[PDB]
Parts: C-alpha cells; structure tokens; sequence
C-alpha cells in the first residue's frame, strides 16, 4: 500500500522505501571511525569474494582529498557514484574559496544529493552510507551519513552489518584522546568483537591523519602488527 | 576617489574620502566608499558606482550565509577569492571596479582586486585616482612598525594628500580600524577631525 | 483510494497525503518559542542517540540571520534542505531592497514553496513544522509554518512529539512582556510537562533576540541555571 | 472508478475530482459580501484556534489593491497562493493599461488559473473559493470563484460553512441600496443566523469602499458596536 | 475497461471518455440558433439561480467580434476559457489578412483546439457545446461545434438540455428566409416547446445580424414583446 | 490485459488497440474511387442527419491541391486534422521542389504521421482511413490508408460501413480504362449494391480528374443524371 | 509627412496629408496615415510605413479584443499607456515611428508618442516633416473655445502651410472628427474640398 | 529638464518644470517630471522620456504591491536599493534616466540615482539640464534650519534660474511637500504662481 | 505480470515484449538472400490482396542506395519508417566520408535504433525483421536484423512466415560460389518447398548485385522463366 514508491507517506508519516534502502546499508562489510588525540582514523573489514581477486584495487577507504576520506557500505555502484560527487564537489568549494574551511559543509551537499533523490518520484534512493574523517579549520571531523541524507557528527561510529556490534563494544570502551595506536588496537579490538568467533579478521583498511598532516593510509604490514 | 589599507601588527586600518562626481561636476560630497562586510572584514569601493555597490551588497549577503551555514569567517583570502572568480567570470562584460578587501583571521591582510580578478595581497595599497599621490606618502612614511594610531594618522595624510592634488577627490575622511579584540570599528567623525586639526591639515 | 497520491481529493475534499506528511512533524523533538517584553526566544529539546554522538553539532535552532532563527521538527533532511533555502531566500530580499522590513514574507515564501510540494504530481510534501522568531520593523515575531504550507503568528507556540502538552500548559500559564528569565523559566517548566515523569530534561538548546539586538545564544551552562 | 483523476468524466458528465475540491470550501469559516448604496462591504468571521494565537495576523480580508479586496474559504495555503497571484495579476494590468477599468477581468484571470487546474493531469485543483468587492468604472463590483474556476457577480452572497444559512438569510431580508450602517447590521445579523445558538459571534472583520474612496477596514472597537 | 483514459479505444472502436464529456453539455441552459433572410439569430435560456445574482452580467451570449457571436452550454468554466480562445483566434486572423473572409475557419481553429484534447493523455476534454452565428462573404452563416471536435452548417440549431425539444419542434415549423420578427416568434416558441409545462420562460437574451450590419443585442423590453 | 496500450504487444504480436481504431473507420459512410481511361474518380455517400443542415459544406471529398483529392471515413475530427495536414504536406513539398512529382510521398508522409501515434505512449492513433487519388508524373494514382499507417495503391477500392459490399461487386465488375461516364455508373452501381434495399441513394458526391487537366467537381444536377 | 490632433470642449479633429516619399521621389499620392482603431478614437502615423501598418493593425485587434472583454472601449490614455510599453520594449530596435493618437472618453485627448515609447498628452500636438510649419499656425492661429468647424478650417489651413513647405508632405487632406455624439466621423472628400476652396487655398 | 529634491528637519520638497524637447524643437509645454509613487514617497524624472514613464509605472505598482504585502511602506533607501538593482542589471543596455527619490519613512531622505544602478543619499540635489544652475542657487542659498515655506521659495527660485539659462528647460513648476502629518501634498498651481509673482520672477 | 512493459525483465532474465514483438515478424511474407560467385540476390514472396491491387507499387524488396538493398516483414508501416530510415542513415554516411566502407556500419545504425526503442518506457519495438544484402568493401554481405536489435552475417537466410522452412531447405542444398542462374534456381526451389502443396507460387521479386556491379532488379518475365 504505503510501501512502494519514494514519494509516498504512510499514514504515521513514514517513507518505508527510504527505510528500505537503509536495509541495503547492512549487507555491507562493517567499517569504524573515530577521533583520537590530534586526529581521526578510519578501519574497513573486507568481503575477499576468492584468491582470484585482485587485492591492490577498489578500497572501501577512499580519499576525498589530501585531508579527507569516507568509507562506505551497501550498494557498490551507487558508493562509487557517490564518492566521485564528494571528490568532485570537493574541488568546487576550493576553486571558489581557495580551501575547504569546514568539511560539514562537503557532508551536507553530499547528504542533500541523497535528500533530494527521496522526494522526487522517477528515482529511488542511494542505498549508501558513508562515514567521513579529516581534518578542517574546526579540528579533526567524523561524520556519518545515510540513504535518507540525514547527518551526525560523531567521536567514534561505524556502518555496514556488524554495525550494532561495533558500536556497543565503542559505548564501553571508547575514550577520547587516545595515542593514535591505542586508538588503532581499539578499533580493531571493536571490529573483532563483530564477528562470528571461528571467524577470523584477515588483512583491513587502515587510514589515519592528524593535525598539520596529510592523510597516510597504513600498508598491509604495518596493519599486520595489530592482527 | 581615495581609498586605502594597510596593515600592522595585529590590526587593520582602512580608509576612504567621500566625493562623487560625474566628470568634473561635484554631485555628492558625502557617499560612501567603505564598507563592513563581515565582522572582521571591510572593503573599500573605487570605480563604477552602480557595479561597486551591487558588488558591496552581494558580499555582505554571500559573507553572512557563509557564516551562518560554516560557523566561522570566511578567511580574508578566501573574500578575495570569491571576488577574484565572480569578477573574472563576468570579463568582458565586467563590474568597473577596484577592491580593497582588508580584515583579521589569523592574521591581518589586505587584498587589491582588478575588474578582472586580478587579486594580490600587500602589505598595503590603494586605489582609485588618488591612489597615486596615496603611494608616495606610503612610500616614504610607512613603517610596519607603527601603532594603530600612529597608522590611523598616517591614512589620514596620505588621503589629505590626494585631495590636494586629484580633483575626483574630496571630503571628508572615513577610517575603519579592524582588530580581533574590538572588530571593525569605524571611527567617529569627530576623532578623525580631531587629528586633522592636530596634524595641521584642511578640509 | 483516496489515500495514495498529493494530487488526490477525497470526497469530503481532503488530502489525506498532505494530513500524512503532518504526522511525521509528531515524530520529532519537541521545540517552542513564546514572546516576552521586547523579545522572543526559542527553546527544543534533543533526543541525544548515544554518548558517542557529538554534542556541540547539527542544532536544533539555527540562524536565518542575526535577526531571524527557526527550529524544526520532523525529516531532518527535509528540515535541513528547507533551512537552506530559507537562508539563501533572506539573502535575495536583503540584496534586493537592503533589509529585511517584514519576516512575514520569508515565512510565505517557505511557505509557498512548501504548498507548491502539495499540488503537482511527482513530488512529496517536506515532512517538516517550523518556527520562526525574530525582531523586524513591525517588531517582535512568531511564526509556524507546516508540510501543508499553512501559516500562523503567534504569542507562544510549540511543535514536535511533546506539542500538545506544551500548548496547554502554556494556553493556561502564559502572559504576555514577562522579562526574559522569566520567560525562559515558563518555557522550561512547560517543556518538563510534555516529558513522561521519570524522564528528565537534559541540556536543552535556548536562543534569544530582543529589540535593538542580534540574537544570543544560550551556552550549556547558562541554560544548566534553569534545570 | 471515475473518481480518482481531475482528467477523467463520469458517464453523466462529471468531474467529481472537482466537486470534491468544492468541499474543501464547505471547511472554511462564513464570509459574505453585499452591495449597498454606493459601495460594497464585506464581513468574514474566524476560527480563533486559541488565546496563544496572534489576532492582528493573516486576515481572512484581503486586500488585492487600494480598491478591491478578497475573502477566501477552503484550504488556508491554496488561498494565500491565489491571493498573491490576483495580486500581481492586478498590477501586470496596471502596468500595462494605467489602470483596472473593469473587476470583473482580474477575477476572469483568477477563474482561469483555477480552471487551467481543472483539466491538465498531474495538478489538483485548489481547494478554495472566494469573493472579490471593489468600486471600478462599472460601479461597485461583487464576485465569487470556486475551484472549478465558476464565476458570477451578486448583490449578495457567501462563502465558507455557514454559507447556506446566510443565503437564505439574505434571500429573505436583502434589499438594495441600502445606507453603509444598515447594510454592515443586516450582514452581522445574517452571519448570526449561521452560527448554532448557545455558540456566540466574537469579533470579525469588516471591510468597506464606497465611490470615490479607497478602501476603508473597521477596527476592532468600531467592529464591536454592532455585536 | 475501456472508459477511463481519453487515449483508449473499445473494441467497438469507441472514445466513451469523449463521449462522456458530451453528457456535460446536456446539463446546460438550452440555447438555439436560425437563419431567416438576410441574416442569423440566437436566442438563450438562462437559469437564474437566484434574486441576489446579478443580471447584467455573464452572458450566455458572447461577441466573438462585431460580425460574429457565439452560444454555449456545458462546464461553465471551459465555456469561457473556448470563449476567450475564440476571440483571440480571431484578431490573429485579421491580423494576418485584414480581415475573416470565412468564419468557417475560426470554428475550424476552435473545433481543433477540442479536438486535440481527445488525443493526448493528460488533459480531458472540454465538456462544451458552442453555436457560432455571424456574416462572412460567403453570407450569413450557423454552426455548431462539440467536444469531440466535430462541426456542422445548419439553418437552425440548438444545444444544451432542451436540445432535442427545441429540434423536433424547428423540424416540423421551421422555414428559411423568415423576416427577422417572426423568425424570432418561431425561436421563442420553440424554446418554449421544450420547457415542463407549469414552468415558464423568464427574460431570455437575444442577439441578431443581417447582411451589412454589425451585431444587435436586444434589451430585455425589446425581448419582453415576444414573451 | 494486452488490450489496453497502444504501445503493448499482444503474445501473438498484435496492436489491438490499433485494430480498435480500425474499427472506427466502419462507422463512416461508404466512398469509393477507381481508376479509368486517362484518369481517376471519387464518389461518396453522406449521412444527411436532418433538413436543418447546411448541403454546400463539410465535404467528404476534399482538394488537397489542383491535381490531388482525398474522402475519409471514421472520427471526423481526426479526418480534418488529418486533411490539413495532408495540405499543408502538400505546399511543403511544392515549395521545396517546385512540384509534386509523385502522390505516394504525400501518402507516405501522412501515413508515418499516423504510424508514429500506434508506437508513442500518451496519444492514441486516428481513427480513420482515407483514399486519396489524383494525377502526377507517374500516371493516374489511386492509393488508401488506414489508422496504422498501411499504404496500398488500388485501380479500384472502397473505404466506410458498406466497404465489404462495394469492393465484392467491384472485383465482380471492374474494367480497366472505361471512359469516365461508364466508370461513374459503375461506381454508383457499386454503391447502391451496398445500401440495404428499401433504403435508397440521396445525392453523392463526385469529383474526377484526367491527365492534362485539373480536378472537376460534379455539381447536384450532374450527379442526378446517375441516380 | 504632416499630421496634427487637436482638442476642443467636446471633440478631437485629427488631420493628415497623403503623400508617400521613397526620398525626393514621390511614389504615391494618396496613401493614408489616418485611421479609426475603436469607437471613439483615431491614429495618425508618421515614419517607416512598413512599422506604421504593423502597428496599426494590432490596435485595431488589441483595442477591439479590449472592448469585447471589458464591455467597456479602453480609455484613450490606456491606448497610449499600452503603445507606450510596446514601443519601449524594443527600443534597441524599434518601430520607427512618431504617433498621434486621439480620442473621447470621459473627455477630449491627443497623445503624442514617440519611437522609444515616450508619451505626453497636449491640447494640440503636430508630427512628421511636415510638424514646425503646422506649429506655427496652431501657435498664432489655435484657440480652447474654437467651434468643430472653425476647428476643421484650422487644420485644413495648418496642413495646407505644411504643404507648401514641406516637399515631403502633399495631396488630399484628411480630417476626421471625434465626438460623445455621432463617434469618430471621418469627413468626406468633397466637404473638404468645398472648405479648402471657401478659405482661398491650393492641392 | 531641471528637476530638484531638497529634505529639511521633517520634510522633503520636490519640484520639477514641464518642458519637453526633441532637440531645440519644444514639442510639449506642460509634460509630467514629479510623480507620486508611494503614500510618502515621490520621484522625479529626467532622461530619455520613454525609460522614465515606464519606471514610473513600475515604482507604482511595486510599491503598491509591496505595502500590501508587508503593511508597511517600503522605506526610502529600500526604495532606492530596488531602482539600483533595476537599473544595473540591465547596465549595458540601460534605462537612459537620472531619478530622484524624495520621502519620509522614520526621517527625511532624498535619493539621486543614475543609469547605472548609482544611488546616493544627500540633504540635496538636481538633475537635469538645469541642474547646475539648481546647484548654484541652493550652494548660495540653502540652509537646514529653512522652514517649509521658505524651501517652497528656494526651489522656485531655483528652477526659475534654471528655466533662464537652459532653454531645455521651461514651463510651470510643479512642487510637492511629503511630510509624516498631511504625506505627499501637490501644491496647487495657483498657490505657485503667487509666491512666483510674490518673489518678483517670470514663465 | 512480467509480460506487460518494454521495460521490466522476467525473473529468468526475459524482455517478454520484444518475443512479442518477434512473433509479428512471423505474419511477413517470406523472403531470403543468398550470397553466390561474386554477389549476392534477394528474392521475395508477396500476398496478392486482390485483383484490384496495383502490382508495379509497394515493393518488398527496396533499394538503399545503388550498392545496397534491403528487404523485410513484420508490421508494414513499421518496415516503410525503418527503411526511410536506413536510406538516411546510407546518405550521412556518404556526405561524412565520401562512401560506404562496410555495410555492417550502416546494418548497426539501423539495429542500435531497433534497441533503443526495447530499453525506454514510452515505446514500443519495432515489429520487424530485415535482410541487407549489398556490396561494400569487404565484398557481398548479406545481413538480418530483428526487433531486438540483434544482427548476424550470413550465407544464405530468410525472414517471414516459411522462415523455417526455407532455412531447413537451404541446410540441405547450399553451396557457396554457385553461378547466379542456379543461386536463383536454388532460391525459387527453397521458396517453393515453404508453401503448403496445392499452393502455388505467383511472380515473387528478384534484385541481384555482383561485385562492380549495380544493383538489378528482375522484371515479372525474366522472373517467370525460373518458375
């Protein structure tokens, strides 16, 4: 009834086909942010569908510039899209001012991009979320964003399934200001607790940056030392 | 017209006569030619009269939203670099304008914009038709080691000047001082005269 | 039948798609606004997700300018994109005419882009009430504006989940050109009784503007004198 | 079945879509207008939905120039919308001729706009019906307009709920020419007789032009000496 | 089935949509058109809905230009809209060519704007019927036209409710070439012929043009002396 | 089911809503035309819906140009339309080239016109069919077509109600190169042969044209001859 | 060219010659630059004669789609507004054409309106090449209280001056008088002839 | 032309004279410069006649709809900033005019604008041919503390030493008194006419 | 279900409606082209309507230009637009680069457009099959296309109802190289063996190309000796 098109409300004021692009966010790898002392760092399990593969190619954690980067979860081809907006949109902002002062402003549009696709008929939502981590004028930046381009700024968050697992584990363990390697072990300590034991967490994405730095994404080695 | 910027230590000063004239008839005595644009941002309009006062009140509008919508000031550089593509876009069929946008982030700057988007930062400059009687008492009595009222003096020399010698130029002085503990302050009409008396000056 | 389109009447001349995307307003925080001597000040609650959220982030009350605010309630990525769009419309009539003489009008041209989301086919209504308070040349003003495009000014008013207890407990306590803390006070005391008692109020966000002034807002410890 | 579509004809010829906005017209509150000696008045009363609310705001009465003016009934948003567009209507045929010569065409453009939603797929009709009064090089003018874009000039009519009982009234007791001050006493007492007894007439807004003037809106103070 | 869209077919090869819409015009005002020497008149019915309705005003018989005229029954609203298209037509004619040689043509450009909106999905039909009376320099001419788009030539016509009343009595009374006097006897009694004996027939409009002249509208004591 | 679009194919690959248009072109009156020594003729039938209709107008044989003639049969809005762009084809062509060298390319051009409203969605196809016959750099032409845009060119054909009666008796009595009266009394005999006898032929009209001349039109006496 | 409009209590008269000129050649004698476009008002024209008949035509339309509208005949002043916009919306490439016009409403008018959309009312008013010499005897020679015929001599005698100095004006005149009464008369040939010859003149 | 805008302690008086020209041929004596646009608002005119008229109307109806809209009278810079915009959107192909703007909102202002979209404020101004003769008159002239009728004085004065030494200029004077009590007040032609005789002057 | 729309796939991955659409070309007359010792022919049955048909019109084999042929089957009026087409498209590649290289560029402009027309809503496919058979730079080609857009080079092949008889038959009894006069032979044999015994073959079309050669088209006598 209510169900089946994005321009629709239910009689309690729902859209269910924008909440049912939320459930496409959770069939996505689960990936973390959070804030640490001076800095912010980004951590993405990955689905390695066989051997066959090549490891080296399509990163869940993508740079948006020097000083951002987002990772995402649900629908693959709509990420990419999505991600080439940010990169693109990125770009606007520093040929009109010269920087990018405040990256919840990139967030925004990004998020209103999303919005607007769940208001006119002719389109179905992004069935995305994406989490953003950099530094800007404020200081280091976490963000979070979802098929119905709603926004929230965050110390630590994560998408994908093994979401509410990671989040429950950050609700008791997180504090704030840690050294970026407590900060690392923890998040890696989270995105364990999210898995199935038996299961074991192979080879993740691991980026970081810190105040009057540039982004630095860890090679496979370097994450190793944390396994 | 006459306008100026200069910068110090910690603090701007930005100043303008207020003449308006269609060639050589004197229509208006007192217009304006310096403007806040933010709160801690001024700018000073040379050129055109109707393409400089669209252009203040677009900049007052854009800086506000911006603000509101970023939490902060747009940085200085960033003013002029909105203003450098806005113009540049519009070349040839431009605003007859030249911009001094001068104000307080991090530190104190003052930018010069052609009716083109050339935009440069400078210790100090000056603009309109008076500007070049302007640069030479800069040249020869500027120092960055001046006081704000040491400076405050100084603008108002080098526009005293400039009325002196360029017709398309008089009336009396405006001067804004823009710091970070105070903001943009625009100086009473009374002080200025005060130091125009003071000084040993005319009009 | 006639439930399923914006473009629809029912028999009794209806749009029931319109009366749905109102019940989405009840699913939000609760915000209020009242006038007092010389002045008008807004006031909303904040669900607070987690502890991991970040608090100093995505307000409830935002600025249209330094004369002007509004608080929101429903779709956030509605109530954000309608935000923007009142912002950028204040800006046109400053350019234009030098000022804003009248907020009335911006409210109506919120307003009208709202209704004009109720008449053509392919979109739905924004799911969103808001408010607006500020000081113009007629002098202190309180609107609300809804997904329907309806208007109204008002002495006190509120929106959100905890609407109708806040509007009887003030329809019984409140008096006109109270000074402001005491006006803060009634508003305080009036959200507490939509709240279902166990439920306490946490930090709330606080505004004020009064004639001759921009506005000001409340910081957490200023606002904590009131709790 | 053929009820569900402004496009569609029942097989007697019908466009219930429309009759249906029509009923969205039966929900506003009473107004009414008549001619009288040299001049035409009108009278609306007002839902007051509370004490909380702004009396001295969004009039029912609307003025379209400095002499004609309209009342609305029917869905507020579509209303304020139709008053603007008769609004700048108006003054396109100033701008182009110096002057509105005859009424009757600024409600024609009106009628049109409200027909044009009557017959183009992927619009609904606006739900409102008004009355315009004013003095042009005719003589003094009185019109309504409902949703389906009909038009007709009275002596005397009504619009809103109570919209029966005060044509019957007027049916009965109406005469021409009347003097202003028996006129504006036979309209609140036709009003009166739409009310339900027990339920009593609070202040409503009276408005009136006579040849040679300008419009001319009652105050409160000078409203109440007739109730 | 196949009753719902204007674009479908029945398999009979039927438009029911467009026959639909001529049901509307059998609920309008009977009005009637006829050739007698050297000219063409018509004549109109009018319901009167009430004494506080205005006389002077909306006429059943419409000026198109000082040579031709034009009845019409059904929706009111598009009646106008047709009416308004009609005139304008016109100018563009003589415009174009100094003048309408053939008025033929103008029915043909009004019949085809009919037309159109039985072919294209999105809009319904106009529910009208028009009768077009003038002097062209092919002499005087009558023609009807429906929403269907389709036109015919008569030496006399009628449409609206009493359509088929007032045909069978011109049937069997009607002769060409009459003095314009009796020609108008014979319509009147012919209008008659179609009321509900008990039912009598009120100040009806009348308009004529003879070869040479412009059009002629009766006043309502000239039309009384045929009563 | 496969019914109810003209863009939907049946499972055996059929257009029905194309073959329902066919079946308007049955309710038109009967016309025929032939081919004979050195030329080509029209003849058609005509409801005569009353003695109150005009004779000398709305034609079912109508000039396209000096050289080229067409009759119809079906909706008769449709066939106007169709007719004047038949014309204004023409002049097209004619302006281009100086000349219309061969009938097919009007036919052509009308008959994809057609075609393109059975493959579009949002219009229906014309409901008519039309033989157009005249002469040009080839010889004496003679061609039909239908609402699905076929094109077949004939020495003899029919199109209308009694279509099946006239092209029986047609495949029976047809001779190629009679001279044009023996041609005329055939084609009117045909005609009869499809009236249900007691029903007899009212005057048809006639046009012919032969090479080296331009059309001629038969007038009311001319014709009698035949009958 | 020469036409003239005039006022009195109760009527316009409005007069023109016919004379068409492709330069100093005179390629028509009898053209005409004075029309009826409603009831009770008048147009003359003066200019490119392609942009005078465009417009021409479209008052005529316009004005009667007015009437047939309003119930009512457009003021005259509404004529001149609405030819006033026209003209002024194209005036970077515009009809090039001075017009007259004239009319009865409430009271008499004439309008003057230029090839920008400029409009003035005046109790008299002149145009074409033919207008100073037409001035001259309507300053010397107009008066308010003139009668309908002593206002028809008038003009036949202003125009007649125009011709004789004007080699771009000539031919037959034609007057037509509005009045509440009897509308827009245009005055037959003869009858202007008769006065032409009663007053001592020549063409 | 000559047209002049002058504001004292609560009021502002605005005068223009009548004549238009097509060059050195005077076409109308008594054309229209002064125009109320607004309960308390006038303007004045000078330039190509056709872009002015238009202006007029428009100011006309969008303060009108303004007032409506807002319930308040659109204030005299508003005024002012909308005619700016206006006029310099369309810079390059522009409305050929120089405007006044003369009224009372919480004070007096008077308003000079050009057909750039250049506004500015000033406690006096002219435009018009005759301007610097105006400007002459009211340099010598003009005091703050002048009391209504002795601007009324001034202002005809003025022009009428403008209508001596420009010869595009001439006709009657128009003069309107806007103030907060009794609004835009036309003064009556014969009340003009004898203060002129009164202060010894001529036309 | 699955059945309804150009748009919507099957479950297994099917465009029902194109199927459909291929079912219309099994209705054409048959036809085949065979490639032979330097060239290639088309040959072509017909329905023979009636006797009252013109023969020497309405060709099924139609040339695209001098070097080019084409020949189809299907719905009619689909086939004339698709070859209007087609002999367009050969014209803009000629004017481009001065010829036609490779008539596989032209058969895939004329197959892209068949494609695009089974991928967006609105649309119909084209029922139609064709076969291209020419000479290009390569040699003789000989191509078919379908309503799916899809395209095969062949030897030999055939479109139409006895498609699957001619295919079978030339399975057997095809040989490359042979001389034109038994290709021909060869193809009247195969034709033949696709009608129903009793059922006997009229005068069918024959075009044949050889390289360096025009096209020839057989006239009825010389096509009779081969049957």
């Amino acid at each position: 009834a209510y169900d089946r098109a994005i321009t629709v409300f239910s009689p309690d004021g729902r859209l269910f086909q924008v909440e049912y692009a939320r459930e496409a966010v959770k069939k996505g790898s689960t990936a973390l942010g959070m804030k640490f002392a001076n800095g912010v760092l980004l951590i993405s399990d990955k689905k390695v569908r066989s051997r066959l593969i090549e490891q080296n190619s399509i990163e869940k954690i993508q740079l948006i510039d020097d000083y951002v980067a987002a990772v995402t979860s649900g629908l693959v081809a709509d990420a990419r899209v999505l991600v080439d907006f940010a990169r693109i949109s990125a770009q606007q902002e520093k040929v009109t001012y010269g920087s990018l002062v405040n990256i919840e402003n990139l967030v925004k549009r990004v998020a209103d991009q999303m919005q607007q696709y769940t208001q006119y008929g002719g389109v179905r939502p992004y069935g995305v979320s994406l989490i953003f981590a950099g530094i800007d004028q404020i200081g280091p930046r976490l963000f979070d964003c979802d098929p119905a381009g709603t926004i929230n700024e965050y110390k630590a968050t994560a998408i994908g399934s093994g979401k509410d697992a990671v989040v429950s584990f950050l609700e008791r363990e997180y504090k704030e200001n840690l050294p970026e390697k407590e900060a690392v072990t923890l998040g890696i300590k989270a995105l364990k607790s999210s898995l199935e034991e038996g299961e074991e967490l192979k080879a993740p994405e691991i980026a970081s940056i810190t105040v009057g730095n540039k982004y630095r994404i860890y090679d496979q080695e370097e994450v190793k030392k944390f396994l | 017209t006459t306008t100026v910027g200069i910068t110090l230590k910690d603090a701007v000063i930005m100043a303008t006569e207020r003449r308006v004239t269609m060639e050589n008839f004197i229509m208006h005595k007192n217009g304006k030619k310096l403007f806040q644009i933010d709160t801690y941002t001024g700018m000073t309009i040379a050129g055109l009269v109707g393409d400089a006062q669209v252009l203040v009140r677009y900049m007052k509008a854009e800086l506000e939203l911006y603000r509101l919508q970023r939490r902060v000031n747009m940085p200085i550089e960033a003013v002029a670099t909105l203003l450098s593509n806005m113009l540049n876009q519009v070349k040839y069929m431009p605003y007859m304008v030249q911009l001094l946008v001068g104000g307080i982030d991090t530190a104190p700057h003052v930018f010069s914009i052609d009716a083109a988007g050339g935009s440069v930062e400078d210790i100090y400059a000056s603009t309109g038709s008076g500007s070049p009687f302007v640069y030479g008492v800069l040249e020869s009595q500027y120092s960055e080691k001046m006081t704000v009222d040491e400076g405050v003096d100084l603008v108002i020399r080098a526009i005293s000047a400039a009325k002196q010698r360029d017709s398309a130029s008089g009336g009396m002085i405006d001067v804004a001082v823009i710091t970070r503990k105070d903001g943009y302050v625009q100086l009473p009409t009374d002080q200025i005269e005060s130091r125009i008396r003071k000084l040993g000056l005319i009009l």
